[PDB]
């Protein structure tokens, strides 16, 4: 797990919280300029 | 909360404001002192520029959703 | 305003929920003003 999506659109179209997790950290985002909307990492 | 904007909206932007995105992206707590230091840049910010577009509840896309001048 | 609770603790039944008690402290309670109806958990591939 990389981390969650939430929202209604759940694209950044419309508002879209994300969040993810990189070592112990977390980081966390709201916005409308597309993320990594393919989740892909290399394990 | 700083702009270069139409000289009307200097008159305005404050949270929980009238109708929909200027209340759910300005949610803020109560307290406020709506002020602001503004001077004229059509000379600066214009020649000749129109990249002035911005943008239930909390439903925010990209008062309302789009509005644009130049 | 988007509210966090978490845990984590020790399991020995990996693949399953386990029995007794468990109860959540808060991490965060965020100022963000958004509305939600889904959610997907992000996940990393061989």
């Amino acid at each position: 797990i990389r981390g969650w999506i939430f929202g209604t659109t759940l694209d950044s179209k419309t508002q879209s919280l994300l969040i993810v997790n990189n070592a112990t950290n977390v980081v966390i985002k709201v916005c409308e300029f597309q993320f990594c909307n393919d989740p892909f990492l290399g394990v | 909360d700083s702009f270069v904007i139409r000289g009307d909206e200097v008159r305005q932007i404050a949270p929980g404001q009238t109708g929909k995105i200027a209340d759910y992206n300005y949610k803020l707590p109560d307290d406020f002192t709506g002020c602001v230091i503004a001077w004229n840049s059509n000379n600066l910010d214009s020649k000749g520029n129109y990249n002035y577009l911005y943008r239930k509840p909390f439903e925010r896309d990209i008062y309302f959703p789009l509005q644009s001048y130049g | 305003y988007f509210k966090i609770y978490s845990k984590h603790t020790p399991i020995n039944l990996v693949r399953d929920l386990p029995q007794g008690f468990s109860a959540l402290e808060p991490l965060v309670d965020l100022p963000i003003g958004i509305n939600i109806t889904r959610f997907q958990t992000l996940l990393a591939l061989h």
